[PDB]
RNA sequence: UAAUGCGAUAAUACGCAUGACGGUUCAUUUUUGCCGUGUGUGGUCACGGUAAAACUUAAGAAUCGUCCA
RNA sequence: CGUUCUUCAACCAACGGAAUAAAGCUACGCUAGGGAUAACAGGCUUAUUCGCUCACAGAGUUUUAUCGACGAGCGCGGUUGGCACCUCGAUGUUGGAUCACCGCUUCCUGUAGCUGCAAACGGUUAUAAGGGUUAGACUGUUCGUCUGAUAAUGCGGUACGUGAUCUGAGUUCAA
RNA sequence: CCUAUGCAGCUUUAGGGCAGGUUAUUAUUCAAUAAACUACCUUUUUUCUGGGACGGACGCUCUUAUUAAAGAAACAAGAGUGAGCAAUGGUUUUUACUAAUUAUAAAAAAGAAAAGCUUAACUGCAAUACAAACAAUUAAAGCAGGGGCAUUGUCGGCAAUAAUGCAUUGAAGAAAUA
RNA sequence: CCAAAGGCAAAGCAAACGGCAGCUGUAACUCUAACGGCUCUAAGGUAGCAAAAUUCCAUGGCAUUUAAAUGAUGUCCCGCAUGAAUGGU
RNA sequence: UAAGUCAGACGCAAAGCUACAAGGUUUCGCGUCAAAAGGAAAAAAGUCCGCCAGCGAGGCUAAGGUACAUAAA
């Protein structure tokens, strides 16, 4: 009789200019309108994230059989490049995360304080538990 | 189309469960995957999932 | 299925016309300003280079890929280039273009495609 | 971009060949209409847009035809 | 016997699914609430209904005498509808008896034209609301059919007028 | 008339029970058990809705109008779906090909078909974002292990947008305790 | 008429609780169908009565009754949805 | 504020449903009412001007007015 479906925002998140951090999503889109440019990505549903530091841009291209193509690029910060921006980079993503603790305050706390200790697997911090809970290194051998 | 258990054929008791057509292939189906319990890829047949 | 374009230093051109195959090797630091063409050697340059010496049919023959594949090895061992990425495009299908490029890999050069 | 382009063995060594006429396909914002927003006794108001839709005269480019006025 | 990991299944399709499961009647009914919500009356709307004008095609056949249409516009609030604005700590139902006030879209009694108006009997238009608008058989009726007379037996509004004036035949409690 | 954390009486092949009689089985010299028949006890019998009943509907996708950011309702309108594939998945090579879906101007260094080898339709984690009352739902660079095809690129199922179900209870494989 | 679903009983019981059809062709002119064909069911409503305290079309058709008849009586009749011990006349 | 609210109404401007009807109904942009006294249009919830701490026999204006009712040509 009635019903409708959920909504999905396709539609560009950025514009010309603006700035960007890496794993954002930039356009969602159902079809391949745009296509990806330098220093992005392009998920299973034709998502487009950004893959590095630096600002969105737009450019349009024609094709050989005529056909219009347009891209999505993110530029360096200083138009650098080189193979060592990476690196400038990766400080960059470490900065961010402090100025966002500072803003936010003591009170938001971002990492648990449990009563207990989380259970190591593989060398990694595991979410599931063991058969048995001991305390650690309150045993000998034997 | 139906639900069917692969289990490892080295006895460690590892399996995966996967989807098969039994009136397309009417055979027990065999992979190779990896077993965490031996730490590589072995051979998997295919079980009842019951 | 259009892959993400990846931006590199140094790149392989080919242009293939009716009558002759170019190669040329071009340097860029940036994708907004205009490369610097290192390298620019053609099967016009090897027609009249071989046809002194070695009688040839025309310039589009196997005998003249072979020799602009060498003529491009020696240009790139001397300004130290030994890496290099294919621009690919509809004449990098041609016959005379594979041709080159085979040549070239067993020289020495190595040539990516990604 | 003549190291071009096209071809009926179509491959490119050979064939046509870059001019000139004719027909097709692509500037005082050409300046009018129209549309959007704000304001409004329903228009004697303001600004912007039309590379969304109608509408002018050229000049050039890409093929095509051609013993050429 | 208990815990963790890897996994699956049933009813949940009223599909955020749980009190394990699981149909009805009340005119014998009862309590708590609403005009937040219906039935009668008022209000808004005017599709529908009705009226007028344009249109003059077509029948009559010289006449737009008379009849009358496709189509369009405007008006009325009386027909069938739509909405849910007033009243559920209550705005008494249909028809009739009795007694009324008003409109005119005039049935009779008037005035002035036209006519396919000789006279008589008529037809149609404009204008006119003072007076009049019958007695009975059938039916709870409004309505409707019929009978003997009559100048003629008009329509509508008024809580579809009127139960602190009457009637209770119908409708609408318990048999 | 409609609305309730509604009440009561009555009815039955609506659910459950046995507590009188009858009946069946068994045991001691007025007894014990019950998927039966009668009697009795107790419980259940949605909501939405141009008033209620009758009819219809309840999850999840695509498209139309409210213009060209997103979002946006009515018992408004026009169409799909509760799957399929052991290859129709992954990856290399070739070219007189460039389609089809419920619907759709996706896509040429891309796809489809043909030929070969394969099981990544993995194990343990994850920066940062889209969305969003919450629950859940969506995309994902990157790190370690074992693999596939290439020979240094890609693979954590399928062009994309639907093919689904919390917790509880039950069951299976393995491992650690007691 | 004891089929199906129940109840009871001596494997049977309807004056226990209950049920009791449809399509189609045919006689001088016409009409009608005495008379045929087919499907299905446990069985397919027999006599009687019938515009009813039972009738939607409806104020049914005809006759009597009145100057005038949605009335009353009689009568015609597969009767939406009459009917034989929840008895028929 | 671990509070109250989850019955909304109309004007101008659009679209769906209705009959390009309703003081109808469903969304959407702005405003007013709700919770808002005072002034103008006759009375005047939603229109136009404009937001009341108190008193005063001072002055200038808004919308709207300027032969009588009724202040001002
Ligand atoms: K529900
Ligand atoms: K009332
Ligand atoms: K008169
Ligand atoms: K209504
Ligand atoms: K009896
Ligand atoms: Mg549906
Ligand atoms: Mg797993
Ligand atoms: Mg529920
Ligand atoms: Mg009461
Ligand atoms: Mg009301
Ligand atoms: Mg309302
Ligand atoms: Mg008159
Ligand atoms: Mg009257
Ligand atoms: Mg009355
Ligand atoms: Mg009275
Ligand atoms: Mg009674
Ligand atoms: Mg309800
Ligand atoms: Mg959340
Ligand atoms: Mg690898
Ligand atoms: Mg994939
Ligand atoms: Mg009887
Ligand atoms: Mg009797
Ligand atoms: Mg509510
Ligand atoms: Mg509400
Ligand atoms: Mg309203
Ligand atoms: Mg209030
Ligand atoms: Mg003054
Ligand atoms: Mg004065």
């Amino acid at each position: 009789q009635g019903g409708k479906s959920h909504a999905k925002n396709w539609g560009p998140k950025f514009g010309d200019g603006e700035i960007v951090f890496p794993g954002m999503i930039i356009m969602r889109q159902k079809q391949g309108i745009y296509s990806p440019g330098y220093n992005v990505g392009r998920g299973r549903d034709y998502t487009i994230f950004a893959k590095t530091v630096g600002y969105v841009e737009y450019s349009k291209l024609k094709t050989e059989r005529g056909k219009t193509r347009r891209y999505i690029h993110v530029v360096p910060i200083n138009d650098d490049w080189s193979p060592e921006y990476q690196k400038l980079a990766d400080e960059l993503v470490v900065r961010r995360a402090e100025v966002k603790r500072q803003i936010l305050g003591h009170h938001v706390h971002t990492e648990p304080a449990f009563h207990f200790s989380l259970p190591q697997r593989n060398g990694n911090m595991s979410w599931l538990l063991n058969s048995v809970h001991k305390f650690p290194g309150t045993t000998t051998l034997a | 189309r139906l639900l069917v258990k692969m289990v490892s054929l080295a006895k460690t008791g590892y399996f995966y469960v996967t989807t098969k057509n039994p009136r397309n292939t009417p055979w027990k189906l065999k992979l190779m995957k990896f077993d965490p319990v031996v730490g590589r890829h072995v051979l998997f047949e295919e079980s009842k999932l019951k | 299925p259009l892959k993400p374009l990846v931006f590199r230093p140094l790149k392989l051109f080919f242009w293939a016309t009716n009558r002759h195959v170019h190669a040329k090797v071009v340097r860029f630091s940036s994708p907004f300003n205009e490369g610097v063409p290192v390298v620019d050697i053609s099967t016009f340059d090897a027609f009249n280079k071989l046809k002194g010496s070695a009688p040839v049919v025309a310039p589009r023959s196997l005998e003249c890929y072979k020799e602009v594949a060498k003529m491009v090895k020696e240009e790139t061992a001397r300004q130290n280039i030994n890496e290099v990425t294919l621009h690919l495009n509809s004449h990098a299908s041609d016959r005379g273009v594979r041709e080159v490029v085979r040549e070239l890999k067993n020289l020495g050069l190595l040539v990516k495609k990604v």
